């Protein structure tokens, strides 16, 4: 697994850099980018084919790197060479990762069945990030009164998600909390029933 | 820019610290970094330390060639510094939260720069220095950053968690408190 050369040119004072492989069908397109503090400054992107100057700063670097022959044949090169490698390693590995989803169900709060309530799904400790939550209530999906956290990265490469539904419960009322993921060979559900 | 996945080493120097960083993330989620003061590879997730490898060379190289560049950037700007950017604080458990069964508490601090942070964990109002942990400063499209602090804890009912975080961007520490419900 393989990386290439940045070019070269109380208080704080930061230089920033990326490498960035975008990965498209069968395509990759890659974009090396220079930053002072949070002010980028020359920019290559290999469908310019060049380099370009994103600030008057980065002009003479721009400038004088696009005409060196070497230098340009090296990074018009790093599709092919470093994002591809890469990516089928990434393929082969981190693209097979699968961890299935825990579903918890609970009221937010608890109590008597005459007035309004939030009923929780708690959704947890899951990769990849694409999932689909759902609510039903005697069979039925609810569309309306479903209030959605919105994806949450826990930074440890898993994500947790809660969906929450606005109901009045009445007794002998089915609340289902039905999950699916490519984890999983069958929709996950959890039952509440009113009581 | 259309893509089914993004992959992106990033990387910093400043003069603060921390004063480098070099790391690979996919998917927004970092992989994978190098060490600068033990000169080794750091991986994220045991399964990816037994199927990846990565000389660390290449990134104690690259490193050494942005610090050049700020040497030449802070004199070409005339001594440019820029504005701190004061963090969002969010605090939030890992897992569904139950009264003596084993979790984490989680405070991601984010949108902010420059990455030069002091964050504190309290109970009951004292500092805790057990069971703790963080992520790297990680990079945002915007050229910001955000980072993440960990706390393993048993939720009861008697205790009571703030996250303190200190920023120049802030005009004081900033709190946020959790509690177990
Ligand atoms: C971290 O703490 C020390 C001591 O309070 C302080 O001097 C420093 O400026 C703090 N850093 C930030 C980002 O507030």
């Amino acid at each position: 697994k393989v990386t290439v050369a940045f070019n070269q040119f109380p208080e704080n004072y930061l230089f920033q850099g990326r490498q960035e492989c975008y990965a498209f069908n069968g395509t990759q397109r890659f974009l090396e980018r220079y930053i002072y503090n949070r002010e980028e400054l020359v920019r290559f992107d290999s469908d310019v084919g060049e380099f370009r100057a994103v600030t008057e700063l980065g002009r003479p670097e721009a400038e004088y790197w696009n005409s060196q022959k070497d230098i340009l044949e090296e990074k018009r090169a790093v599709p092919d060479r470093m994002c591809r490698h890469n990516y089928e390693l990434d393929e082969a590995v981190t693209l097979q990762r699968r961890v299935q989803p825990k579903v918890n169900v609970s009221p937010s709060k608890k109590g008597p069945l005459q007035h309004h309530n939030l009923l929780v799904c708690h959704v947890t400790d899951f990769y990849p990030g694409s999932i689909q939550v759902r609510w039903f209530l005697n069979g039925q999906e609810e569309t309306a009164g479903v209030v959605s956290t919105n994806l949450i990265r826990n930074g440890d490469w898993t994500f947790q998600i809660l969906v929450m539904l606005e109901m009045t419960p009445q007794q002998g009322d089915v609340y289902i909390c039905q999950v699916e993921h490519t984890s999983l060979d069958s929709p996950v559900t959890v039952e509440w029933k009113a009581q | 820019i259309k893509a089914d996945h993004v992959s992106t080493y990033a990387m910093f120097v400043q003069t603060h610290r921390p004063t480098g960083e070099f790391m690979f993330e996919f998917d927004e989620d970092e992989q994978f970094y190098v060490d600068l003061d033990k000169k080794e590879t750091v991986w994220h997730l045991e399964e990816f330390g037994r199927a990846f490898s990565f000389e660390a060379q290449g990134g104690l190289a690259n490193i050494a060639i942005l610090n050049n560049n700020l040497n030449t950037l802070i004199q070409r700007s005339n001594h440019t510094q820029a504005a701190n950017d004061p963090p969002e604080v969010t605090v939030f458990p890992k897992e569904p939260v139950e009264l003596g069964q084993p979790n984490t508490l989680i405070c991601h601090i984010d949108r902010f720069f420059p990455p030069v942070l002091n964050v504190t964990w309290l109970c009951n109002g004292e500092p805790v220095t057990e069971g703790v942990a963080e992520s790297l400063f990680l990079p945002r499209t915007d050229y910001s950053f955000h980072k993440f602090h960990y706390l393993t804890f048993v939720p009861s009912a008697e205790d009571v968690y703030d996250c303190r975080v200190e920023h120049w961007g802030l005009d004081q520490p900033l709190l946020k408190h959790w509690e177990a419900q």
